[PDB]
C-alpha cells in the first residue's frame, strides 16, 4: 500500500490554488517557475523541426 | 412595417410590485370591449398613473417603407425617419404564446427582454399578429 | 516596529508626524482624536496609522548593542 | 447606549487627581 | 507562546466522552479553543 | 401511515392506514399471526430477511 | 475656453480643491488614475549599506528610505535609469545620497530624513532634497540609536513611476465625486426606513440644485461636474501633480497617435 | 389523452389537425391499429402501477423525450394551425419499429 | 519568485509593437487592436471617446488578464470610415480636450493667490 | 479525491504567480476553497497518455457527473449572485456598458441585439445580454409554484431558441441541478458548447458586477423595531407555552405518548415548541428583509447562506442540542452553577434566545460552545469513518 | 486570516488606481467577499469592522469585550455623529471607469493577521529528482525535492 | 519541522480506522480459431466506445509521432493527436479494435466500420 | 515580557503540558453492559503519596 | 467574588466595595506610597475565594454585581438578560469574559459569532506573525517570522491587556472592502491592494537559523570548518 499499490510519482507539481474569473474551464493557470520545471518529452518530426529547434 | 395591431387602452390599474423601476400596468380598450392589455412598464422613462389613455400599436418595423432581427441594432443617425418618432415610448421584443381563452378570444404572449405583456381579444384585429419580433409603440 | 513613513492605504506621509503626535499627547494633555485631528490626518487611514502603531523600537533599544565603537 | 471604547488614561488622570 | 504554556492534555481506552465540552468545564478550561486534529477536545487550555 | 392506493376513479389517492411499528426482531412466528398482511410485512433487520424469505 | 472647465473652491500648500465640469465621466477617471499611478517622481531606489549597527534590519531601512518622499521639481530634466548609457547610476540619470549618523548621545538619537544628504552634482536641477513638511523642522523619522550604534550607508535615487512601486507616487489620496444628490440614479441607497435620513448629505451638495422630488428621472443626463480634492505627497505641488497627470495622459495618447502613425506609413 | 375512435364520437379525432383528417374517419384497419395501440397502452399502465405501487411518475430514465418533441416544435416552426402532413398508419408504424431499433444486446438468439 | 518584475506593466517589450491591428471577421467594416502596456486608463478614455463619435457602430475594450498590462480594442464604423480614422478622430480629440483642461487649470491656478 | 470529478484534466496555461489558478464553477467536484488548499498536478510523457486524458479525464466531459446523473459544476457564489441580479426586471444596462459586456463573449457574433427598450432611450435588460452567452437552439422550460405564462413574480424560466422569456436565473437554472441550463445545454449541444457556455456566463456576468458592485454589512442583519418586538412576542409566548407545559407535568397531569416516557415527552413538546418558535421567529425576520437586503439577495440566489442562517443572526439562534438531547445536567440537577437545581426553563437547558447580532449571554454563549464542540466532534469522526467506508 | 476564523489566500492584487475608492479617495487595503459571511454567520467580524472604523474616527480604541453591554445601535449611533452611514455602508466608486458601484459597500478597518502559510515555502515541483535508496521511488518533502 | 494547527487531512489513511475496528469451455477452449469469432456472427456494439476512440487516438498520435505515414491530407496541421482526430473523421486509420469477450474469444473490428456517433 | 515557565533543555526551550488524569482515592460506581454478569462496579482508584 | 447577607442594605451583597477597589487602583498606579493592596489582600480578607468543580456543585453563583444582586421600560437593542428570579447567592462572576483562554480572548465580539468560528480563529492565533519577543535579535531560534510594522486592533478586548497584545501585537489594522469587486476574491480568496504591499503592509522578516558541528569520531575521523578547494576536496 505504501510503495506498490500507490506510490510517489515523478512529473508532479503541487501548490496553493486560486480562483480565475478568465481563466476557461478546461483551463488552468500553471506557475512559470513549475513550467520550467515540469518537461514533456517531444518526439522530432518535420511538423515541429523548427518549434523544437528553436526551444532547443 | 405598417400597424400590426393599433388601439386606445384606458390604464385600470398601475401594480409597482417589488420592482422599484418596472410596473405592470392592467389596461383594457376602449373602441373593443372584449381586449384587455397587461404590460410591464419601465416607468422612469414612461411614467404611467391609473385611468390614463394610451395608445398601443405594435408594429413588425420601425422603418416608414414596407419590410424587405437579422442585421445588427445601431444607433440612429440624426434625421433617420421612424416609426417611433410619432410615439413616446418604444419597445421590441418577441412573441412567445398564442393560447386561446375561448373560440374567438385570442391571447398573444410578447416579451421586451424580460418585460411580458399580454394581449388578448378576438382573432379578427389579433390575426395579424404571428411567431415574429414586433415593435411595442406606446404614446400618451 | 517603528513608525511607518506612509500610510498604506492612501500614501499621506505619516512618518513625520509621530514625535509631534506624541507632544500632542504627553504635555498637551490632549486626547487621541484631537491629536490626530492636529496633525491633519482627517482620513481615518492615517488615523488608524498614527493611532494604532505600537512602538517597538524603544523595547529593542534597552538592548546592549552587539558592536560597540 | 454606553462608550465603547477602552479610555483608562482619562481615569488614571482623574484618580490621580482624586490623589 | 502564552497559550502553548497554559495547555492541558487528556490521555485517551474507556467508554466515556472526553472530547465534548462538560458543564463543569466552566471558568476552568476554554469553551472554545482547542485543535480541529484527532485531539479535539483532548487538549484543552486554562 | 398515509400510503398511496388506486382509487376506483384511477387517481391514486393518499389512503392513510393503521401501521404497527415494532422494536426488537422476530419475523418467523410474527408473520405467522393472523389478522396481518404477510406479504407486506417488512423488517429493518435484512439478515432475518434473508433468513426466513430468501436471498432475493 | 470651451471644453473643460476647473473652478478651485481651495487651493493649499498640499491640496487642491476644484470643480471639474464639462468633461466626460471616462476623461475625469483617467486623470484621477494617471495622478494616481502614472506621473514621473525622484525615489531612493538601491541602498548600498556600509556600516548598520542599528537595531533594524538593512533591508527594513532601504524600504523605509524608498518612501522617503524626495524633491522632484525638474524631475523631466533627469533620464530613465535604463533608457541611460551610464553603467549602473550617473549624475544624468540618478541622485546619489548619503546617510551617516551615529550614537554619540547617551539617549537614543533620531535619524530624520533631514539627515540625508545629496553628494551628486545637481547641475542646477531642483530634485533629491527630502522633503520637510512639519513645523519641527526634521523630516521622516529614518531610525534611531543608541549610544554607540553608527549607521553609514549610500542611497541611489531614480526615477520611476507609481506603476513600478508605489514610492514614486505623488498622489496620496485623490478625492472623487460626482453627482452628489444622485440625480443620475448610479447609485441605489441601501437604507432601513428612509434613505434620506440614514445616508448624510456630502459636502459638495451645496454646489447643486437638490432634486424636485416630482419631476421626471432625466435619462438624457450625463456625468460632469467633477469634484476633485487632490493632495500633494509633497514630492512636487499639487498644481503641478494636477498639471503632470495632464502632461502624462496627454503623452500617452500622442504616443497611440505616433504607433498608429508609424504603422500606418507601412 | 390516449384514446382515439375512428368509428365514434365520444373519443373521436378532430378532422382539423391533419389533412387525412375527414376521409379518414370510419376507417376499419386504421381503428385496429389504434385499438392495438390502446390495448398496449392499457397493458402498460397495469404493469407501471404494479412495479411502482407508489405511483410515482418521475423516474430516472436515458432519453429526454420532452426535450427532443421541443427541439423538433421549434426546429420546424410548429404553427399548431396547420393540419399535420402525418398519416395515423406512419405514426403507429413508427412507433412501433422504432423500439425494433433501441438495441442494448446484438445477440441474434432467443435468450439475449 | 515567480512574480514578474514589475516594469512589465509598461515597458515595450523586446520584438512586440504597441499597437497590433488584425481585422474582425465577424463583422463588415471592424478591427481589434491590442493595446500594449496599457490598462483601463487608456482604454476606458479612448472606448469613450469613440462612443462619441457618430460614425462608429461599436466601440469596447477589455482587459482579458490583469496579469498582464493588455487590452483588445474593438471599432466597428459605418461603411467608408475606416476605424483607424476613427481611432485617430478620437485620439485627436482626447489630446484637444487635454490641452484645454491644462491651459483652464493652470490660468484658474494662478488666479488663486491663497497657495 | 474521493470520487473521479475530484481529479480531472485541464489545459496548461502559464502564467506569471506561484498559484494553480482554475475556474471558480469547477471547484465544487474537487470540494476545493482558497484557504490554502494543496492540489496536485501529473503531466503525462506520452504521446498515447496524453491522448487518452485529453480524451476521457478532461473537465467539459465529466460536466455530468453519474454520480446523481446531474452536473457536478454549476454557476456559483459571485457569478450565482450576479446572474441573479443581472436578470431582474428592475435590471436595464446603458449603451456603453452593453458593448464592454457583448465584447467580453469571445463567441459572440457581432451584431448587437435589439434593445428590449428602443425609446426615450436605447437601454437593454439583463436577460437580453445575458442571452447572448446562451448558444441559439436551446429551449429551457420551468414551472415553479405560482408560476403561468405571465410572471408577476418572474419566478420559473423560459429560454427559446437561447433567449431567455422571463424568469430570473438562479440555483435552480445556472446551479448543479438536474434539468438546468447546464444539462440542457451539455446534452443538446455537447461539452464543449457547456464548457463555453461557463466561461462566457462567468466572464459577462463577473464584468457586469464588477460595474455594480455587490457587499453585504451589518445593517443587512437587522431588523426594525417592529418585527423585532414581534420577534419578541413570538419568543415570550412560546416559552409561556413551556412553562405552561411544565406547570402540567409539575402536576404529573402531562400523558405520556405511547412507547415514551414522562421525560421524553416532556422534552419531546418542549424540543418541539423551541424549535417552531426559531422558525416562527426567522420566519418574521425573512419577512422584514427588503429586496434590496444582501444577505436576502444571496439566500434567493442560492449563492451563499440559507434561511436559517437569517434566523440566527437577525432573530433567535434557538435551542443548543448536545447528541440530540437539550444540555445535560453536568453539575447536579443543573446545567450551570448560575441556576437552581431543577430548572428545566428553556434558558436554564440551552435555548438561546438573543440573535448572533444582539449577543449572547454567558451562560448561552457557553451552551452554543457546547453544540459547535459537537458539531466540530461530528465532523472530525465522520471524515475519517466515511473514508475508511469508502476505502 | 481575521480575527473571526476568515482565513484564506490572496487571489489576486490590484494597485490604487484599480481599487474602488470613496469619496475621499480611501481605497481599501483588502477585499474580501460578502460570501464569507451569511454562511458562517459570522457578524462579529462586521461588527468589529464597524467599531473599528468608530475607533480610528474618534481617536478611542473601541472596547470589543465580549458580555459587555455595547450594542450595534451605539456603534451606529456614533457613526452617523462622525458623518458617516450608521451601518457603515459608503458609496464606492469603480477603480476602472470612476462610475458609482450601484450597491454601496460595506467598509472600514478590520484588523487582519497574517499566516505562516506562504506560498513560496509550500510551492514545488519536480520532474526528475533522486531515488530513495531502499524502493528507487522519489524521496519525500519539498525540501529535498520529492515526489 | 512545523507545528500546524491547520488541520490538513493526511490522505489514503484509513488504517488508523482499521486498527480502530480490527474485529467481526464448450464453444471455446485453449487457444483455437474458435475464439476468433466471425464477421457474419459478431454480437458486440458497432458503436466504437468512449474508451476505443481514446485508445485508437493515442496510438494514432503516438505512430504519427514517430513519422508513420499520414494517410490524410494536412491543412498545415502539426500536433499528432489532431491529425489522429482528421484520420478518424474520414476513416482512415489502418488499424482494427480486438474487443476481448470475458470466456477469451473475441471479435475483430475495423476502425473504418466503427460507428464513430460521440 | 518574556514570562518563563519552560526548560531550556539542549538548548531547546520545552514545556510541560498538564497532563490530566481522573482523580484518586474517589468512589466511581458505573453500570456494564447486558452480556457481562456483573451490574454495577464500585471502583476506587486508591493512591497514597 | 463573595456575596455575604449584608443586612444593612436588607439584601445580599458582594464584599467587595468600592473602598477596596479604590485601594486596588491606588496600589496599581503607585506601581507605576501608600499601602500596598494586592490581590492577596483580597484573599485574606474574605472577599474573594478560590472555588473549583467540586465546590461549584455546592454554590450559586451570579453574572453580574449590578444585575443579579439588588431586587428588581427596557432598550430593544441590547441582549435579553434574565435575572433568575432568584436572590440566594452565595457567589458572584468576577468577570463572565474571563471564561476564555488566551486565545479565545484575542477576539472581538465572540459571543456573536458562531462557536466553531470562535474555535477555528483559537487555533489561527497561534499560526498568526508578529513580534513575539523583544529579544528576536539576540536569539538563533530556528524558524522566526517578525511583522515589519505590528499594529494593537482598533477593537481591542479588555482581557488582552493583561496579554501584553497591545504591546507584542500578531497583525495589522487593514482597511477592508466586503466587495464582489471582480470575481478574483470569490469563496474565501482576497483582493489586497498592491500599492499598500509596496508600502508595507503586511510585509514581514523571516529569519532561520542554520546549525553546524564539527566532531571527532575517534583519534583522526574529524572534520573542521574551513573553506574547501577542488584540488584537495
Ligand atoms: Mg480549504
Ligand atoms: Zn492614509
Ligand atoms: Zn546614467
Amino acid at each position: 500500500r505504501g510503495n506498490l499499490m500507490g506510490k510517489r510519482v515523478d512529473f508532479s507539481a503541487r501548490t496553493v490554488i486560486s480562483g480565475d474569473p478568465n481563466l476557461e474551464l478546461d483551463q488552468v493557470g500553471v506557475p512559470k517557475s513549475i513550467a520550467k520545471t515540469l518537461t514533456y518529452p517531444e518526439v522530432v518530426t518535420p511538423y515541429n523541426i523548427d518549434r523544437l529547434t528553436q526551444l532547443v | 412595417s405598417n400597424t400590426l395591431f393599433d388601439d386606445i387602452f384606458q390604464v385600470s390599474e398601475v401594480d409597482p410590485g417589488r420592482y422599484n423601476k418596472v410596473c405592470r400596468i392592467e389596461a383594457a380598450s376602449t373602441t373593443q370591449d372584449q381586449c384587455k392589455l397587461t404590460l410591464d412598464i419601465n416607468v422612469e422613462l414612461f411614467p404611467v398613473a391609473a385611468q390614463d389613455s394610451l395608445t398601443v400599436t405594435i408594429a413588425s418595423s420601425l422603418n416608414l417603407e414596407d419590410t424587405p432581427a437579422t442585421r445588427s441594432w445601431r444607433p440612429p443617425q440624426a434625421g433617420d425617419r421612424s416609426l417611433a418618432d410619432d410615439y413616446d415610448y418604444v419597445m421590441y421584443g418577441t412573441a412567445y404564446k398564442f393560447e386561446e381563452v375561448s373560440k374567438d378570444l385570442i391571447a398573444v404572449y410578447y416579451s421586451f427582454g424580460g418585460l411580458l405583456m399580454r394581449l388578448e381579444g378576438n382573432y379578427r384585429n389579433l390575426n395579424n399578429l404571428k411567431q415574429e419580433n414586433a415593435y411595442l409603440l406606446i404614446r400618451r | 516596529m517603528i513608525v511607518p513613513v506612509r500610510c498604506f492605504s492612501c500614501g499621506k506621509v505619516v512618518g513625520d508626524k509621530w514625535e509631534s503626535y506624541l507632544n500632542l499627547l504627553q504635555e498637551d494633555e490632549l486626547d487621541e482624536g484631537t491629536a490626530l485631528s492636529r496633525l491633519g490626518l482627517k482620513r481615518y487611514c492615517c488615523r488608524r496609522m498614527i493611532l494604532t502603531h505600537v512602538d517597538l523600537i524603544e523595547k529593542f533599544l534597552r538592548y546592549n548593542p552587539l558592536e560597540k565603537r | 447606549n454606553a462608550s465603547p471604547f477602552i479610555k483608562r488614561d482619562r481615569m488614571r488622570r482623574n484618580f490621580l487627581r482624586m490623589r | 507562546t502564552l497559550s502553548h504554556l497554559r495547555r492541558t492534555n487528556t490521555p485517551i481506552g474507556k467508554l466515556a466522552k472526553p472530547r465534548q465540552l462538560h458543564n463543569t468545564h466552566w471558568g476552568l478550561v476554554c469553551p472554545a479553543e482547542t485543535p480541529e486534529g484527532q485531539a479535539c477536545g483532548l487538549v484543552k487550555n486554562l | 401511515y398515509d400510503r398511496k392506493v388506486p382509487s376506483p376513479t384511477g387517481e391514486y389517492v393518499k389512503e392513510p392506514e393503521w401501521v404497527l411499528e415494532t422494536d426488537g426482531v422476530n419475523l418467523s412466528e410474527v408473520m405467522t399471526v393472523p389478522g396481518i398482511d404477510p406479504t407486506r410485512i417488512y423488517t429493518n433487520s435484512f439478515i432475518d430477511i434473508m433468513e426466513v424469505l430468501g436471498i432475493e | 475656453s470651451e471644453g473643460p472647465q476647473v473652478k478651485i473652491r481651495e487651493a493649499s500648500k498640499d491640496n487642491v480643491d476644484f470643480i471639474l465640469s464639462n468633461v466626460d465621466l471616462a476623461m475625469a477617471n483617467s486623470l484621477r488614475r494617471v495622478m494616481i499611478a502614472e506621473i514621473p517622481t525622484l525615489a531612493i531606489d538601491s541602498v548600498e549599506v556600509e556600516t548598520n549597527t542599528t537595531v533594524l534590519a538593512d533591508e527594513f531601512i532601504a524600504h523605509r528610505l524608498g518612501l522617503i518622499p524626495l524633491q522632484s521639481m525638474d524631475i523631466e530634466q533627469l533620464e530613465y535609469s535604463r533608457d541611460c548609457f551610464c553603467e549602473d547610476h550617473c549624475d544624468k540619470c540618478s541622485v546619489v545620497l548619503t546617510l551617516q549618523a551615529f550614537g554619540e548621545s547617551e539617549s537614543t538619537t533620531n535619524v530624520y530624513s533631514k539627515d540625508l544628504v545629496i553628494v551628486s552634482n545637481l547641475m542646477g536641477r531642483n530634485i533629491g532634497h527630502p522633503i520637510i513638511q512639519d513645523k519641527e523642522g526634521n523630516g521622516v523619522l529614518i531610525c534611531k540609536l543608541r549610544k554607540g550604534q553608527e549607521l553609514k550607508l549610500t542611497c541611489v535615487a531614480k526615477k520611476g513611476i507609481a506603476k513600478e512601486h508605489a514610492k514614486w507616487g505623488p498622489a496620496a489620496a485623490i478625492e472623487f465625486e460626482y453627482d452628489p444628490w444622485n440625480k443620475l440614479k448610479h447609485t441605489d441607497y441601501w437604507y432601513e426606513q428612509d434613505s434620506a435620513k440614514e445616508w448624510p448629505q456630502s459636502k459638495n451638495c451645496e454646489y447643486e440644485d437638490p432634486p424636485n422630488e416630482g419631476d421626471p428621472f432625466d435619462y438624457k443626463a450625463q456625468a460632469d461636474t467633477f469634484y476633485m480634492n487632490v493632495e500633494s505627497v509633497g514630492s512636487i505641488p499639487v498644481d503641478q501633480v494636477v498639471v503632470r497627470g495632464i502632461d502624462t495622459l496627454q503623452k500617452k495618447v500622442a504616443s497611440i497617435l505616433l504607433a498608429l502613425t508609424q504603422m500606418d506609413q507601412d | 389523452r390516449y384514446r382515439v375512435d375512428l368509428l365514434n364520437t365520444d373519443h373521436t379525432l378532430d378532422p382539423s389537425l391533419l389533412e387525412s383528417g375527414s376521409e379518414i374517419l370510419g376507417d376499419l384497419k386504421l381503428q385496429v391499429l389504434l385499438d392495438e395501440e390502446y390495448k398496449q397502452l392499457v397493458k402498460d399502465r397495469k404493469f407501471l402501477r404494479e412495479v411502482f405501487v407508489d405511483g410515482e411518475a418521475n423516474w430516472p430514465l436515458p432519453v429526454n423525450i420532452r426535450r427532443i418533441i421541443q427541439n423538433a416544435q421549434q426546429t420546424f416552426h410548429i404553427d399548431h394551425t396547420k393540419p399535420s402532413d402525418l398519416t395515423i398508419k406512419d405514426i403507429v408504424l413508427g412507433v412501433k419499429d422504432l423500439q425494433e431499433n433501441l438495441l442494448v444486446l446484438r445477440g441474434k438468439n432467443e435468450i439475449i | 519568485m515567480n512574480a514578474p518584475d514589475r516594469f512589465e506593466l509598461f515597458l515595450l517589450g523586446e520584438g512586440e509593437s504597441k499597437l497590433k491591428i488584425d481585422p474582425d471577421t465577424k463583422a463588415p467594416n471592424a478591427v481589434v487592436i491590442t493595446f500594449e502596456k496599457e490598462d483601463h486608463t487608456l482604454g476606458n478614455l479612448i472606448r469613450a471617446e469613440l462612443l462619441n463619435d457618430r460614425k462608429v457602430l461599436f466601440a469596447a475594450y477589455k482587459v482579458e488578464h490583469p496579469f498582464f498590462a493588455r487590452f483588445k480594442l474593438r471599432i466597428q464604423t459605418t461603411e467608408g470610415y475606416d476605424p483607424k480614422d476613427a481611432l485617430k478622430n478620437a485620439c485627436n480629440s482626447i489630446i484637444n480636450k487635454l490641452g484645454a483642461l491644462k491651459t483652464n487649470f493652470e490660468t484658474e491656478w494662478n488666479l488663486q493667490t491663497l497657495a | 479525491s474521493l470520487h473521479k470529478m475530484s481529479m480531472m484534466a485541464h489545459r496548461v496555461k502559464v502564467i506569471p504567480y506561484s498559484t494553480f489558478r482554475l475556474n471558480l464553477s469547477v471547484t465544487s467536484p474537487y470540494n476545493a476553497d482558497f484557504d490554502g488548499d494543496e492540489m496536485n498536478l501529473h503531466v503525462p510523457q506520452s504521446e498515447e497518455t496524453r491522448a487518452e486524458l485529453s480524451q476521457l479525464c478532461a473537465v467539459p466531459l465529466q460536466i455530468v457527473s453519474p454520480q446523481s446523473n446531474k452536473p457536478c459544476m454549476g454557476i456559483v457564489q459571485d457569478t450565482l449572485c450576479g446572474i441573479r441580479k443581472l436578470t431582474l426586471r428592475d435590471t436595464f444596462i446603458e449603451l456603453d456598458q452593453v458593448l464592454n459586456m457583448l465584447y467580453w463573449v469571445p463567441d459572440w457574433d457581432g451584431v448587437i441585439p435589439t434593445p428590449a427598450i428602443i425609446k426615450p432611450k436605447p437601454l437593454w435588460s439583463g436577460k437580453q445580454i445575458l442571452s447572448v452567452a446562451i448558444p441559439n437552439g436551446i429551449h429551457l422550460q420551468r414551472f415553479d409554484e405560482g408560476t403561468t405564462l405571465l410572471s408577476p413574480k418572474d419566478n420559473g424560466m423560459l429560454i427559446i431558441d437561447g433567449q431567455i422569456i422571463f424568469g430570473v436565473v438562479e440555483k435552480k437554472t445556472v446551479g448543479s441541478s438536474n434539468g438546468g441550463l447546464i444539462h440542457v445545454v451539455t446534452r443538446e449541444k455537447g461539452p464543449q458548447v457547456c464548457a463555453k457556455l461557463f466561461g462566457n456566463i462567468q466572464k459577462v456576468v463577473n464584468f457586469w458586477l464588477l460595474h455594480n458592485g455587490f457587499s453585504t454589512g451589518i445593517g443587512d442583519t437587522i431588523a426594525d423595531g417592529p418585527t423585532m418586538r414581534e420577534i419578541t412576542e413570538t419568543i415570550a409566548e412560546a416559552k409561556k407555552k413551556v412553562l405552561d407545559v411544565t406547570k402540567e407535568a409539575q402536576a404529573n397531569l402531562l400523558t405520556a405518548k405511547h412507547g415514551m416516557t414522562l421525560r421524553e415527552s416532556f422534552e419531546d413538546n418542549v424540543v418541539r415548541f423551541l424549535n417552531e418558535a426559531r422558525d416562527k421567529a426567522g420566519r418574521l425576520a425573512e419577512v422584514n428583509l427588503k429586496d434590496l437586503n444582501n444577505v436576502k439577495q444571496m439566500v434567493m440566489a442560492g449563492s451563499k447562506g440559507s434561511f436559517i442562517n437569517i434566523a440566527q443572526m437577525s432573530a433567535c439562534v434557538g435551542q443548543q442540542s448536545v447528541e440530540g438531547k437539550r444540555i445535560a445536567f453536568g453539575f447536579v440537577d443543573r446545567t450551570l452553577p448560575h441556576f437552581s437545581k431543577d430548572d428545566y426553563s428553556p434558558e436554564s437547558k440551552g435555548f438561546v434566545e438573543n440573535s448572533y447580532l444582539r449577543g449572547l449571554t454567558p451562560q448561552e454563549f457557553f451552551f452554543h460552545a457546547m453544540g459547535g464542540r459537537e458539531g466540530l466532534i461530528d465532523t472530525a469522526v465522520k471524515t475519517a469513518e466515511t473514508g475508511y467506508i469508502q476505502r | 486570516a481575521s480575527r473571526h476564523g476568515q482565513k484564506g489566500t490572496i487571489g489576486i492584487t490590484y494597485r490604487r488606481e484599480d481599487m474602488p475608492f470613496t469619496a475621499e479617495g480611501i481605497v481599501p487595503d483588502l477585499i474580501i467577499n460578502p460570501h464569507a459571511i451569511p454562511s458562517r454567520m459570522t457578524v462579529a467580524h462586521l461588527i468589529e469592522c464597524l467599531l473599528s472604523k468608530v475607533a480610528a474616527l474618534s481617536g478611542n480604541e473601541g472596547d470589543a469585550s465580549p458580555f459587555t453591554d455595547i450594542t450595534v445601535e451605539g456603534i451606529s449611533k456614533l457613526l452617523r455623529e462622525h458623518g458617516y452611514q450608521s451601518r457603515g455602508f459608503e458609496v464606492m466608486y469603480n477603480g476602472h471607469t470612476g462610475k458609482k458601484l450601484m450597491a454601496q459597500i460595506f467598509f472600514g478597518p478590520t484588523y487582519y493577521q497574517r499566516l505562516r502559510h506562504m506560498v513560496d515555502d509550500k510551492i514545488h515541483a519536480r520532474a526528475r529528482g533522486p531515488m530513495q535508496v531502499l524502493t528507487r521511488q522519489p524521496v519525500e518533502g519539498r525540501s529535498r525535492d520529492g515526489g | 519541522n512545523e507545528n500546524f494547527e491547520d488541520f490538513d487531512v493526511e490522505h489514503f489513511s484509513d488504517e488508523e480506522t482499521y486498527e480502530e475496528k480490527p474485529q467481526f469451455e464448450q464453444i471455446r477452449r485453449k487457444t483455437l480459431k474458435e475464439k476468433a469469432i466471425p464477421k457474419d456472427q459478431r454480437a458486440t456494439t458497432p458503436y466504437m466506445t468512449k474508451y476505443e476512440r481514446a485508445r485508437i487516438l493515442g496510438t494514432r498520435a503516438l505512430q504519427i509521432s514517430m513519422n508513420a505515414p499520414v494517410f490524410v491530407d494536412l491543412e498545415g496541421e502539426t500536433d499528432p493527436l489532431r491529425i489522429a482526430m482528421k484520420e478518424l473523421a474520414e476513416k482512415k486509420i489502418p488499424l482494427v479494435i480486438r474487443r476481448y469477450l470475458p470466456d477469451g474469444s473475441f471479435e475483430d473490428w475495423s476502425v473504418e466500420e466503427l460507428i464513430v456517433d460521440l | 515580557f518574556d514570562m518563563g515557565g519552560y526548560f531550556i533543555i539542549n538548548g531547546s526551550e520545552k514545556v510541560l503540558i498538564a497532563q490530566e488524569r481522573s482523580a484518586g482515592n474517589i468512589v466511581q460506581v458505573f453500570k456494564k453492559a447486558a452480556p457481562s454478569p456483573i451490574s454495577h462496579v464500585a471502583e476506587i482508584r486508591s493512591a497514597l503519596e | 467574588f463573595i456575596v455575604e447577607d449584608d443586612e444593612s442594605l436588607g439584601h445580599k451583597e458582594l464584599k467587595v466595595r468600592k473602598g477596596h477597589i479604590a485601594k486596588l487602583m491606588a496600589t496599581e498606579y503607585q506601581d507605576i506610597d501608600v499601602e500596598e493592596y494586592t490581590w492577596s489582600s483580597l484573599l485574606n480578607e474574605g472577599l474573594v475565594e478560590y472555588i473549583d468543580a467540586e465546590e461549584e456543585e455546592s454554590i450559586l453563583i451570579a453574572m453580574q454585581p449590578e444585575d443579579l444582586e439588588p431586587a428588581e421600560d427596557v432598550d430593544p437593542a441590547k441582549r435579553i438578560r434574565v435575572s433568575h428570579h432568584a436572590t440566594t447567592f452565595t457567589h458572584c462572576e468576577i468577570h463572565p469574559s474571563m471564561i476564555l483562554g488566551v486565545a479565545a480572548s484575542i477576539i472581538p465580539f465572540p459571543d456573536h459569532n458562531q462557536s466553531p468560528r470562535n474555535t477555528y480563529q483559537s487555533a489561527m492565533g497561534k499560526q498568526a506573525m508578529g513580534v513575539f519577543l523583544t529579544n528576536y535579535n539576540v536569539r538563533m531560534d530556528t524558524m522566526a517570522n517578525i511583522l515589519y510594522y505590528p499594529q494593537k486592533p482598533l477593537g481591542t478586548t479588555r482581557a488582552m491587556e493583561y496579554l501584553k497584545f497591545r504591546e507584542l501585537p500578531a497583525g495589522q489594522n487593514a482597511i477592508v472592502a466586503i466587495a464582489c469587486y471582480s470575481g478574483y476574491n470569490q469563496e474565501d480568496s482576497m483582493i489586497m491592494n498592491q500599492s499598500s504591499i509596496d508600502r508595507g503592509l503586511f510585509r514581514s522578516l523571516f529569519f532561520r537559523s542554520y546549525m553546524d558541528q564539527e566532531k571527532k569520531y575517534g583519534m583522526s575521523i574529524t572534520e573542521t570548518f574551513e573553506k574547501p578547494q577542488r584540488t584537495n576536496t
